[PDB]
C-alpha cells in the first residue's frame, strides 16, 4: 500500500528556516520523482519543484531559486523540502507528491504540512460564551496561535445546526473564530449546550457551558 | 511559465444535472511524438490534498466515477460532471505538465438552490470577556443562499469600519445554504463609551435591510 | 519531469 | 474585502511589442448611479512609488503616453502597453476603489531579447577576511538572458547546501540582461579542511553546465 | 507644486512604536484625504487606512486596527502614521498618498519611509576585495545593519560594467552585498580600482583598492 | 472615500 506522510506542522519566526519531510512506504522511490507543491489558506496551488529520487538530481520552480533545497535519503524513503529566509507569506500548507517518467500526473499526495510564519507565539485561546421558535447560541474562541482548533458541541452529539466558521487573523497576529448551534427555543431551559474546544499547537482543552 | 486559465472561478448546479469546467492554457500542451496533452484536473476538498480525476487531458483515474470525463487538446480543455452528486462539491483545479508545472486558478463547485434571506442574531460580549478588558460582539447571519451578504456595524448609529472581521461558511451539506459571522472589537473603555450596539443585514432574500441591536 | 521531453 | 488577482505574474516583451495585463476582481467595481468603474493602474519601478497610469478603468491620467490604455468592466479589466519601449519595463498594479482599497499582486514587465550566456567568475575569500574566522566565496554570474540560472557550489566534488545565498540586478537598461551573485559561507575552519571550490551553472544559453574552480592556496 | 514629503528611514527594535510624517504642500488639504500604504521587501501594496484631512475622521484596515493611529495637523500641513507593537513583519515602505471624494485614484504619493523592525543593532560593513580578454573584479560589503549601503567605483568615474547587486539579509541579521565591475584585463597593472563604500547609518566610509 | 458611495 503505496503512501507518502509527512512531518508535523511547524511555526516560524521570519528569517527562520523550515525543513519538511515525507516519508514514502510501499513502493520503490528509485522509479519516481518527488515533488513540493505548496497551498497558501483559501489560495491556488504553487509547484516549487522536484527531484529525481534515483540519482538525487533537482529542478526548482524560479520563484524559490536560490532559497529551496529538496533532497532525499534513499535508506530512510525520504524526501526533504527546506525553505529558507522565512517571511509571513510563506505561511501555507506544504505538500509533497509523487510523479514519474511517463505520468507527469500526481497520483499519491502527501497529508499536507502547515508551516506559520509569525512573529506571534503559541497561544492557547480564550473561549467566551454567545449567550442565547429557534434559538442561537454559540462560543467565541478568541487569541490562539497557531492554527487549528476544533469545535464540538457536547462531545459530538450535537451536530444539527452547528456552523463553525473559518478563523480570522486579528491585528494582534493571533487567530479567533466563532463557532455557533440554532436549537429548540424550548429547549434551553431543558438542554445543557457545551462547547468542546481543542488547540492542540498548545495542548490547549476548553469546556464552556453556555447559557441563557 | 506556461499560465493556466480556468473559467468559471464559480458554478452552481442542481443536483443531477450538468457541470462544465473550462481550462485554457498559453500553449499547447501537445507533444506530437507521443501524441499526450499534458493536462490533468485534481478535485479539491477542505483539510484535503488534491485528489487526481482526470490526467493526459482525458485519461480517467482508477476508481474515479464515469460521470467525470476529460476533453480537448492543444490549448482548450473542459472537464464535465455529467450529472452532479453530492460528493463532487469541491474546488477542481486543471494543471499542465508539458513544461514545468503549473496550476489554473480553481473552480468552486456548488449545489444551486433557491434564494433563502438569512436569519440575523446579535450577541453581546460576556461578563466574563468584560473581565479581560475587551469586548467582542458578535452578528450571525444564519442559513442563507446566494453567498453574498453585507454587515454593516452601527454603534449610536454611526457607521463602523476597520474596527470588525468576518468569515463565512461553505456551502451545508444538507440545505445548500451559507453562514457568516461578523465580530465588532471594542476595548472596553471605548465599549462603555456608546450606547446601542446594531448590525444592519443585506442580502438579496431581504427586500429592506435588517438590524438586530442591543443597548449595552 | 516535463511531458515535453518524453520519447 | 475585495480580492484582485492579476495574470500573469511577469511577461517578457521584445521592444515594440504589445503588453497585456489582466485583472479580476471577486465582486463587481462598477457604481451604477455614476457608470464608474473604480479601477486604476499603476506603474512602479525601483526606490520609488508607485505612478498613477489609469484610472476609473479607462481614464488616462495627465502626461501618461498615449501608448498606455485601460479597458473592462465590472470585474475583469485589462491594461494594454502597444507598443513597449525601454522606460515601461516596471511592476504594475491593478487597484480597486470601490470599497476601500486593494492592490493586485503586480506583474512584472521585462524586455525580451536573444539568449544570452553568463560569462562565470569564482573568487576566494581574502586573507583579511580569513583572520575573522570566516570565509566567504563569491560565485559571478554576468549579462546572460533569460533570467532564471542556476548554481550549485561544490567542495572537493560534493554538493553543498543550505550555506549560500544569492542575488540578482535588475535588467541592464543597456544590454537588457542580467548578473546574479552567489555567496557561499564557510567557517575558516571548514575553509582549510578542503582544496577544490567550484561553482557550477546551468542555463539555457549554455550547451552544457560551465564550472569555474580554484584550489586553495594557489 | 504639489508634494508629499514623509520624514526620514527609521529603524526600531520589536515592540516599539514608529510615527512617519507626510507634510503636505501646494494644494488645500481641507479637500483631500490621506492615505497610508505599505509595501514590505518584494510584496504587493497593501492598504493600512485614511484620514479625512478635514475632520480628522479615520478609517483604518481591520489588519492594523488596534496598533495604528492616523492624525493630521492643518497648522503643520502634515499628516501621521503611529504603528505600535512593532514585530519583524512590519518591515516595510510606507507612502502617504492623497485621494478625494468624486476621484478614487491616488495621484500624489510621498517618497516613501522604509522602517526596519529587527532585534539587529546598527553596524557597520567590513569590506573585503573580490580580486581579478576581459576581467572581474569587485567588493565584499559584509555584515552591516540597516539597509542601505551605496557602492561607486573610482568615486563615481567608472560605471560601465558596474554590477551593484541587492543585499541579502544573512541569518545573523546583518545584510550583505557584492559590487563588481568588469574590465579590460591589460588594465589590470596599470589602471587602479577602487570600490567607495557608504553605510550613512553607521557613519562607515571606506575605501578598497582591489588589486591583482 | 468609497467608490460605491459616490452619489
Amino acid at each position: 500500500q503505496v503512501q507518502l506522510v509527512q512531518s508535523g506542522a511547524e511555526v516560524k519566526k521570519p528569517g527562520a528556516s523550515v525543513k519538511v519531510s515525507c516519508k514514502a512506504s510501499g513502493f520503490n522511490i528509485k522509479d519516481y520523482y518527488m515533488h513540493w507543491v505548496r497551498q497558501a489558506p483559501g489560495q491556488r496551488l504553487e509547484w516549487m519543484g522536484w527531484i529525481d529520487l534515483e540519482n538525487a538530481n533537482t529542478i526548482y520552480d524560479a520563484k524559490f531559486q536560490g532559497r529551496v533545497t529538496i533532497t532525499r535519503d534513499t535508506s530512510a524513503s525520504t524526501a526533504y523540502m527546506e525553505l529558507s529566509s522565512l517571511r509571513s507569506e510563506d505561511t501555507a500548507v506544504y505538500y509533497c507528491a509523487r510523479d514519474a517518467y511517463g505520468r507527469y500526473f500526481y497520483d499519491v499526495w502527501g497529508q499536507g504540512t502547515l508551516v506559520t510564519v509569525s512573529s506571534a507565539s503559541t497561544k492557547g485561546p480564550s473561549v467566551f460564551p454567545l449567550a442565547p421558535g429557534t434559538a442561537a447560541l454559540g462560543c467565541l474562541v478568541k487569541d490562539y496561535f497557531p492554527e487549528p482548533v476544533t469545535v464540538s458541541w457536547n462531545s459530538g452529539a450535537l451536530t444539527s445546526g452547528v456552523h463553525t466558521f473559518p478563523a480570522v487573523l486579528q491585528s494582534s497576529g493571533l487567530y479567533s473564530l466563532s463557532s455557533v448551534v440554532t436549537v429548540p427555543s424550548s429547549s434551553l431551559g431543558t438542554q445543557t449546550y457545551i462547547c468542546n474546544v481543542n488547540h492542540k499547537p498548545s495542548n490547549t482543552k476548553v469546556d464552556k457551558k453556555v447559557e441563557p | 511559465d506556461i499560465v493556466m486559465t480556468q473559467s468559471p472561478d464559480s458554478l452552481a448546479v442542481s443536483l443531477g444535472e450538468r457541470a462544465t469546467i473550462n481550462c485554457k492554457s498559453s500553449q499547447s500542451l501537445l507533444n506530437a511524438r507521443t501524441g499526450k496533452n499534458y493536462l490533468a484536473w485534481y478535485q479539491q476538498k477542505p483539510g484535503q490534498p488534491p485528489k487526481l480525476l482526470i490526467y493526459w487531458a482525458s485519461t480517467r483515474e482508477s476508481g474515479v466515477p464515469d460521470r467525470f470525463s476529460g476533453s480537448g487538446s492543444g490549448t482548450d480543455f473542459t472537464l464535465t460532471i455529467s450529472s452532479l452528486q453530492a460528493e463532487d462539491v469541491a474546488v477542481y483545479y486543471c494543471k499542465q505538465s508539458y513544461s514545468r508545472r503549473t496550476f489554473g486558478g480553481g473552480t468552486k463547485v456548488e449545489i444551486k438552490r433557491t434564494v433563502a434571506a438569512p436569519s440575523v442574531f446579535i450577541f453581546p460580549p460576556s461578563d466574563e470577556q468584560l473581565k479581560s478588558g475587551t469586548a467582542s460582539v458578535v452578528c450571525l447571519l444564519n442559513n442563507f443562499y446566494p453567498r453574498e451578504a453585507k454587515v454593516q456595524w452601527k454603534v449610536d448609529n454611526a457607521l463602523q469600519s476597520g474596527n470588525s472581521q468576518e468569515s463565512v461558511t461553505e456551502q451545508d451539506s444538507k440545505d445548500s445554504t451559507y453562514s457568516l459571522s461578523s465580530t465588532l472589537t471594542l476595548s472596553k473603555a471605548d465599549y462603555e463609551k456608546h450606547k446601542v450596539y446594531a448590525c444592519e443585514v443585506t442580502h438579496q432574500g431581504l427586500s429592506s435591510p435588517v438590524t438586530k441591536s442591543f443597548n449595552r | 519531469q516535463d511531458g515535453n521531453e518524453e520519447m
